[PDB]
């Protein structure tokens, strides 16, 4: 469970990403298919290479999505329920990947923002992740 | 572990542009504010209550170079993580008694670090090989309750 | 996130343990203790023999944390917000721990309540007491 | 692994009563019900949509025998459970990629179905002694991905 912190520092630290968002949903799904190949399961359809359209595109989805929780932080299962159906029912992602694109996420995040990656803002966003992970693992049904 | 060369000239070169007084006590100190329950482990340690103590704490950066030193040991030997390691194993799980996840968080907190540090420098190739040895420690760290 | 097939199913079967509340709180308690020997250093000023008054007397009161979370299963941060200030905060509790007492709590309904125990139920009551592990296990001050 | 000779008498009396037709294909059925995601290793397996599904369909109690023959293995060779084991980890990790993870959960599934089974005679000190067995089988089970 989030706290008034933690909410916070998410939305501020989310807010200075604003428009290099897809850029970094891109290289945090680029992270996760090198770092872990067998994510690469999950995307049999993909193109995927160094600078493929379809991750390029997906990572603007990812990121796009996240940005959605980051609006809609109090209430992220009303928010995200397209998006469980998708990854709870009809894809059945283990949620040890979300883990793994959740560690991506903010490794990419300290790469790029080193100024907003206070231990304090690491601790949300990590407990951030684990809430959408929750969700969209999650069948709420 | 084995690391397909390219990679294997990559980890080196990024552990010598490695501040061995600062990141160790950034990564351990990082695990206690993340994942607070590992604090528990740490009494002896004094202050711990905020971010800023626990980053501050002196303690946390001198056990964090020692920690660093296990990293660095095993970066040498990797072509047997799972013996250099079969001493602090004993001692973290055996007796200590940290659980196996612990293992696998600390040497994610350091990939953190090490991204936090390089910048662009840790790219995504970078990340790919030092995530195999970070795992590889941790593999062999729990190799004595496993 | 429980769904509202997860929420009156472990209505329904946390309803019919009742009375059996703390027996079985209590033998969950202790088959955790058994199982897991690294459990009891959390409990030093604890009497740890088969048939303790306190482990019987602690079993009463996490059987009823357990209903009073029933009680308030769709809003559990503000309910059990007292006890994450003591398992989060105080204790420093792993949350490994938690997915243990989760275990040998399901073992304990599984081992009395068999006609309750659908796979259905077991899934349902999986979810609740994960759910459960996350509020105690944050902090959300 | 190695359990004192008082609950080593109760974890072979247990498996004596049970029922080898129909608790393996509880276990493996409860672990699709439980935790979703094993349905994704089991496509060739038909239904799986409701729990009631899961459970009556034949392939999951088909299927179920041979895993609960491979704990039944384990249980008699409890000297060594990774050597019985050692080509169980090559199919399930190097080739398969199931994670480790689902390796204890399984293990715990049947824990609950032994309880579900013997009721009051699945006491705390014969939980004790199955749960140092169904660690051993999934330590067992990684040990070619560690
Ligand atoms: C930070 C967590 C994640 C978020 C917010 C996220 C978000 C999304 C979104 C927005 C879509 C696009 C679907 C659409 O609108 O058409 C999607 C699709 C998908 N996601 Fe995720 N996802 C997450 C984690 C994962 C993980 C970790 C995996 C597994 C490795 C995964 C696998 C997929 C797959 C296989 C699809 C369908 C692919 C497609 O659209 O062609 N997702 N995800
Ligand atoms: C990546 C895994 C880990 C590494 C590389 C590591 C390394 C070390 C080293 C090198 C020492 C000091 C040597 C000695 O005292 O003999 C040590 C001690 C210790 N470690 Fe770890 N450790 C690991 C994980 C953990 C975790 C996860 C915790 C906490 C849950 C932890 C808590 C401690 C504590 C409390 C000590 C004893 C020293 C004291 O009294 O403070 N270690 N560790
Ligand atoms: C299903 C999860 C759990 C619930 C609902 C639960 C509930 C409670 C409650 C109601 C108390 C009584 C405290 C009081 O009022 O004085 C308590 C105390 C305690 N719990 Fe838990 N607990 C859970 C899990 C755990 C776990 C897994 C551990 C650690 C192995 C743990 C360790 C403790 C300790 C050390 C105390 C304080 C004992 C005391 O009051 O003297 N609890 N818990
Ligand atoms: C707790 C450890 C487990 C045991 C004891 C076990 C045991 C077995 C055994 C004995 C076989 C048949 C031998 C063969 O045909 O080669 C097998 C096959 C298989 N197991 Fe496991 N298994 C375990 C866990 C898992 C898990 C967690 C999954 C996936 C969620 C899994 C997926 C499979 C699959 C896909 C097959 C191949 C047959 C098929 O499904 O088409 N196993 N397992």
């Amino acid at each position: 469970v989030l706290s008034p912190a933690d909410k916070t520092n998410v939305k501020a630290a989310w807010g200075k990403v604003g428009a290099h968002a897809g850029e970094y949903g891109a290289e945090a799904l680029e992270r996760m298919f090198l770092s872990f190949p067998t994510t690469k399961t999950y995307f049999p359809h993909f193109d995927l290479s160094h600078g493929s359209a379809q991750v390029k595109g997906h990572g603007k989805k990812v990121a796009d999505a996240l940005t959605n929780a980051v609006a809609h932080v109090d209430d992220m299962p009303n928010a995200l329920s397209a998006l469980s159906d998708l990854h709870a029912h009809k894809l059945r992602v283990d949620p040890v990947n979300f883990k793994l694109l959740s560690h991506c996420l903010l490794v990419t995040l300290a790469a790029h923002l080193p100024a907003e990656f206070t231990p304090a803002v690491h601790a949300s966003l990590d407990k951030f992740l684990a809430s959408v992970s929750t969700v969209l693992t999650s069948k709420y049904r | 572990v084995h690391l397909t060369p390219k990679e294997k000239s990559a980890v080196t070169a990024l552990w010598g542009k490695v501040n061995v007084d600062e990141v160790g006590g950034e990564a351990l100190g990082r695990l206690l504010v993340v994942y607070p329950w590992t604090q528990r482990f740490f009494e002896s340690f004094g202050d711990l209550s905020t971010p800023d103590a626990v980053m501050g704490n002196p303690k946390v950066k001198a056990h964090g170079k020692k920690v660093l030193g296990a990293f660095s040991d095993g970066l040498a030997h990797l072509d047997n993580l799972k013996g250099t390691f079969a001493t602090l194993s004993e001692l973290h799980c055996d007796k200590l008694h940290v659980d196996p996840e612990n293992f696998r968080l600390l040497g994610n907190v350091l990939v953190c670090v090490l991204a936090h540090h390089f910048g662009k420098e840790f790219t995504p190739p970078v990340q790919a090989a030092y995530q195999k040895v970070v795992a590889g420690v941790a593999n062999a760290l729990a190799h004595k309750y496993h």
